[PDB]
RNA sequence: AACGCGACGAUACUACCCGCACGUUGUAGACGUAUAAGAAUAGGCUCCGGCCUCGUAUCCUAGCAGGCGAUUCCUCCGCCGGCCUCGAAGUGGCCGUCGGUAAUUCGCGUAUUGCAAUUUAGACACGCGCGGGAUCAAAUCCUUUGCAGACGACUUAGAUGUG
């Protein structure tokens, strides 16, 4: 509904890379602060050897005299691949583009500051909503691991720990919801019939 | 030369760092990996060689050996590291 | 000549590692760790049992 | 303890000037109003007043907060973005900043 | 051409339990249990009769209904493996150098190991590790033959292929050097 | 031979299935044109649920859990009408959960400013009672 | 081939303007030569062409042929 | 293509002293408007007989529509289309509620499957199949299969395109 | 990475921490900047009754920019402590004191900013002050060394000593 927030956190799982990058870039240039998690869980349409071939051509592309300066720095992390897409989609060689890049943050996995915050999702880039069911797709985590990313296992272990903590949190949440439903029934008896009928007519 | 020892620069530190310890598993006994010493020189020796298959097998060979003064080291601390997505 | 990174050479090295050097280095490490052990053995909040807090950023300031 | 808000305006974001592929026209600005998504929702806000409230270093007559005033003129596109005309074109560094849309003059 | 409907049926014997989750299929029977995910194929599972499982597809293409055929055959293969088992009978032959085959089972990982020695007089020991759940024996019914049985047809056949591929000649004459381990018979345990 | 199967339970497009249109209306399928368009008719006496006979896309449609049992394929407006009041489609639509959600949305949208203030006050009273109940347990 | 592991130099799809023009002038020249050879045309051209006929999958082919026949006889007798 | 309705166009050669009361030809065509109707009428008569727009007049143009456009029909279309190799006959079928809708579908299908254009397609004869037995194509025939009912798997929900961010992951079941 | 990051040591002035007075001090841009399951999408959730197009949902939302007093309420906040918890770039729970508090009703005050004029009000940062606690350091030059060296640079030594 075109809502403005302090910062929107996007769970990158199940998202198509280019479409999520487009939406994120437009939001950054409009003035929204964004934080993207699970870039390793991001998806790319097509087949894995197509993505790997594209990345290997990218690796071919290299400066001749001195790779240390000026050369195309090939980043092997999924967060940095997503950042490369967003940077290519915004004018990074201007102060406004630099400002948008400073409103953008990206991570692998879900850091502990963001594990307790609400993770949003963009329908316009969801794989299950965009891709035809029979088509093939690949994951940026697999691509990064096969092109030289060194921290796939550590991220997997941290995600497993986070999900165990989330399971405990969800047990507590279920207990709280049961208590809330019970109290609402008990209290209903001890509420004025007029308040209830009035609220029902008003739609609450 | 080899393009594997480039950017042919002076060592940033005089001590020299390990840069890689052998990988660790809990099944082995507790032990230390590295140690320190000071190069004193080198000298000549004769070893009765037992290299089955060599022409110097069961023969005396003259070899050059380097000698390292190694006074006992003192433990003064303990550091603990954690694994992160950045290393 | 087989390269040093040949698969068959790697498999032969793996077998040699697993069937000779394994036991030899295991015995060596047992003795060395024995010597190391010889030299070595030669309220929660107010006690330290509960690990509490000692003394750029990842989040955007609000 | 009122513990409530005091907002009488709709939030908005100054996006850019009226522009083509190359040329830009600082006379008219583009405003994305919070919550509006189509031309009818924009038609509700045509004629409403809009203020750009920023801060400077020197206090002139009791404050450091300056304001640039203008009004919504006509809808832009089909996504609810509107055109706004101010007494002075907005500073350009403000591309991504907040604008307050006040409901006066009101016709309801 | 976007056929509206296509349906196929697997009959389940009276003595099996076929528990299918979203697209996970688990079959229990007297021989044991086998589990397989077919989440890569778009298919709707249902029950059409008392002992018949129907797999169905809607608004699909010819490739899709071909995938329906493949799924039916795979599930039937699982059912018949859990009922009657699966058995590959292999033979090792030689001209001058007897081939020595040793079968062992270790407690760790619960797998079988086949050690092959003196193939064409070679000094190398060839180790082949069977997949979990496949049992290999030197059976005393015929000479120079090896029985490789189990519940998963894929595992049984792949183990047989692994042995046959590990014992293959190099830089010799195919028409003159005729020794190796070959799959002689294929069928069911029961 | 026991088979435990739980894959899906869809609602089928079929002659007699009544479907909801974004105007909030209802229409029964009388003929299937293709896998994307059907011929439908809403003869409901309620002006809010009435739909003129015509072609409707299944993308614009949503399948409600109501099916008229045995109305013939290609039945004209009179037959669909008689089937509608014979089966009592309007009462079942009202009892469905979707209609309750739509009614709640309509009430909340038609609710005014003084009504909003009274809603807040009444919710605060009901919430005082709810918090008393929840504190005990 | 090992294209995935080691791709080669890409085949640029960025059209140059020197070639984008050569192809236009060559297309124009080919059209002119086609028209000139069609003018030359040392080969007979007839008036009536081979009508492929009515498809047999048309379910009313019999009725259309019957209408054609009856129209033929009617025209013949009237004229 | 576009919005079409049926047009009958009757036209004749201008009366002369030698040939008064001329032949008064007629045919039915599909056009967005009467202007295109008249233009293609004169085109087809120029192609067939020796009647031109200069020496001819449009006696009548009449909009004919569908008798029963609230009932579902099967239509057989016999047409000619010319590609780089030549002119080809095709018979296809369309399950629609009007002849204009059937011709809409025919032009769309020609464009999609054979890259044919409006001036490359000749519509020879469009018929309403009387009996179901007359359907020759398996797609419409499976649509006319008895007791037809099918589900709608994987329906992506229609989310407003300005709703950039959502809190719940959407479902594709209803 | 000389404009990537971490741990630890010692830090004289300065200001090193705290309380609170603010700043005619900065900000690519507060104004309720409120909202954590995981996982599938040819399935899922549950209180096991049932529910799932739909976040046009939930919480919160009233009072001189939010006064004073009373009837009535044990509800929601907050600060300190205690026990514990959170290490991926480190926080939250329970209990305890103390502080504020329309869930109902009422009285006394709002005026004059004159018919609109950002409703100067948030956060982080930095500075200048007060009164409380704490501490009394290093590097460079210089001489020297040759494990170094075009020159810088580097390895050393120089306070009482195994100099």
């Amino acid at each position: 509904m075109s809502s403005f927030e302090s910062v929107v956190v996007i769970d990158g799982k199940g998202h198509l890379l280019g479409r999520l990058a487009s939406i994120v870039a437009k939001q950054l240039l409009s003035g929204q602060k964004i934080v993207v998690v699970r870039c390793e869980a991001l998806n790319i349409s097509g087949e894995f050897f197509r993505a790997k071939l594209k990345y290997h051509a990218y690796l071919r592309k290299m400066t001749r005299y001195n790779p240390t300066r000026g050369g195309p720095f090939h980043f092997r992390a999924p967060s940095r691949i997503f950042y490369k897409a967003v940077r290519g989609m915004i004018p990074h060689k201007t102060a406004r583009g630099a400002a948008a890049l400073e409103r953008l943050k990206v991570f692998e996995g879900v850091p502990p500051p963001y594990d307790k915050k609400k993770k949003m999702v963009v329908p316009q880039a969801l794989r299950v909503l965009r891709l035809q069911p029979g088509r093939k797709y690949c994951t940026v985590g697999r691509l990064s691991h096969e092109v030289g990313w060194k921290y796939q296992d550590v991220v997997a272990r941290l995600e497993e720990r986070r999900k165990a903590k989330g399971a405990a949190y969800y047990e507590r949440k279920k207990l709280a919801a049961r208590q809330l439903s019970e109290a609402k029934k008990a209290a209903a008896a001890k509420v004025d019939p007029k308040v209830s009928e009035a609220l029902a007519a008003y739609g609450y | 030369g080899s393009l594997a020892f480039l950017p042919r620069k002076r060592a940033a530190r005089h001590r020299g760092r390990v840069k890689s310890f052998p990988k660790d598993d809990p099944k082995k006994p507790v032990h230390l990996t590295a140690a320190m010493g000071y190069k004193a020189g080198m000298t000549t020796i004769v070893r009765d060689l037992d290299r089955p298959g060599a022409k110097a097998h069961k023969k005396e060979v003259v070899e050059a050996v380097t000698i390292i003064d190694c006074p006992p080291m003192v433990v003064v601390g303990l550091v603990g590291y954690i694994e992160t997505p950045r290393g | 000549a087989k390269s040093a990174r040949a698969s068959r050479i790697k498999e032969n090295h793996q077998r040699f590692k697993k069937n000779i050097a394994g036991p030899v280095e295991a015995a060596r490490l047992e003795r060395l760790s024995a010597k190391l052990m010889a030299i070595a053995q030669a309220s929660g909040v107010k006690s330290g049992k509960s690990i509490g807090r000692k003394d750029s950023s990842i989040v955007f300031p609000m | 303890p009122s513990e409530a808000g005091h907002r009488l305006y709709v939030k908005g974001r100054h996006l850019s000037y009226q522009r083509g592929r190359r040329n830009t026209h600082p006379k008219t600005s583009l405003i994305k109003i919070e919550g509006v998504d189509d031309t009818a929702a924009a038609n509700f806000y045509l004629g409403k007043r809009v203020a750009y409230v920023y801060r400077a270093q020197k206090e002139v007559r009791g404050t450091k907060i300056r304001v640039i005033w203008g009004k919504i003129t006509r809808p832009h596109g089909n996504s609810g973005v509107v055109r706004a005309k101010f007494t002075h074109p907005l500073p350009a560094r403000s591309f991504g900043a907040s604008v307050r849309i006040m409901l006066y003059p009101s016709s309801i | 051409m976007r056929y509206i409907h296509s349906e196929e049926t697997i009959p389940v014997p009276e003595n099996l339990k076929v528990s299918i989750k979203s697209r996970l299929v688990t079959v229990e029977g007297p021989r044991g249990k086998l589990q397989k995910d077919l989440s890569h194929i778009a298919v709707n599972f249902s029950v059409v009769k008392k002992g018949v499982i129907g797999l169905e597809i809607h608004h699909g293409s010819r490739k899709d209904v071909a995938a329906l055929r493949t799924v039916r055959t795979i599930i039937n293969n699982m059912i018949i493996g859990v009922t009657k088992g699966f058995k590959y009978k292999m033979r090792y032959v030689y001209a001058h150098f007897p081939i020595n085959v040793n079968v062992e089972k270790n407690a760790e990982t619960g797998c079988y190991e086949v050690e092959i020695r003196n193939f064409i007089g070679e000094k190398i020991v060839r180790k082949v590790v069977m997949a979990p759940g496949v049992e290999v024996e030197i059976s005393k019914a015929q000479k120079d033959e090896l029985i490789l049985s189990g519940n998963s047809l894929e595992a049984v056949s792949q183990s047989a292929a692994d042995i046959q591929q590990i014992c293959k000649v190099r830089n010799k004459d195919i028409r003159k050097f005729l020794d190796g381990i070959y799959v002689s018979e294929k069928g069911n345990i029961v | 031979a026991e088979i435990n199967v739980e894959a899906t339970s869809w609602r089928r497009v079929e002659v007699g299935r009544v479907l909801k249109l974004e105007n909030g209306s209802l229409a029964a399928i009388v003929e299937i044109i293709d896998h994307k368009r059907v011929l439908a008719d809403g003869p409901s006496s309620d002006p809010k649920l009435a739909t003129p006979r015509g072609i409707v896309p299944l993308s614009r449609a949503l399948l409600t859990p109501i099916v008229i049992p045995k109305l013939p394929r290609g039945a004209r407006t009179g037959a669909v009408k008689k089937a509608w009041e014979a089966y009592g489609v309007d009462a079942k639509w009202k009892e469905t959960n979707w209609a309750k959600k739509q009614l709640q949305q309509e009430r909340r949208q038609s609710l005014t400013d003084f009504d909003r203030f009274k809603v807040m006050r009444l919710k605060k009273q009901r919430r005082f009672e709810e918090r008393k109940a929840l504190a005990k347990i | 081939a090992g294209t995935i592991n080691k791709p080669k130099k890409p085949t640029s799809k960025r059209k140059t303007t020197r070639l984008r023009a050569k192809i236009s002038k060559r297309a124009a020249e080919k059209k002119r030569k086609e028209r000139k050879l069609a003018r030359k045309n040392p080969e007979w051209r007839s008036k009536l062409k081979k009508d492929p006929g009515i498809p047999n999958l048309f379910p009313y082919k019999e009725r259309l042929l019957q209408q054609r026949e009856e129209e033929r006889i009617r025209r013949k007798e009237e004229l | 293509m576009g919005r079409l309705q049926e047009y009958q166009v009757i036209g004749r050669h201008l009366p002369t002293e030698a040939n008064p009361n001329p032949a008064l030809y007629r045919m039915r065509i599909f056009a967005p408007n009467e202007v295109v109707a008249k233009s293609r009428f004169w085109y087809f008569l120029r192609g067939l007989k020796k009647v031109k727009k200069a020496t001819g007049e449009i006696v009548s143009v009449n909009v004919i529509s569908e008798k029963h456009p609230l009932k579902v029909k099967n239509f057989g279309i016999w047409l000619r289309y010319d590609s780089r190799s030549g002119t080809h006959n095709m018979y296809k079928e369309y399950r629609e509620t009007s002849r204009v809708a059937a011709v809409e579908a025919m032009y769309a299908d020609m464009a999609a499957r054979h890259r044919a254009r409006f001036r490359s397609i000749h519509i020879l004869k469009v018929v309403e199949l009387e009996k179901t037995e007359d359907v020759k194509r398996p797609y419409i025939k499976q649509l006319v299969a008895k007791n037809l009912s099918f589900p709608l798997p994987h329906r992506v929900p229609k989310i407003s395109t300005k709703k950039i961010f959502s809190a719940k992951r959407p479902s594709t079941f209803s």
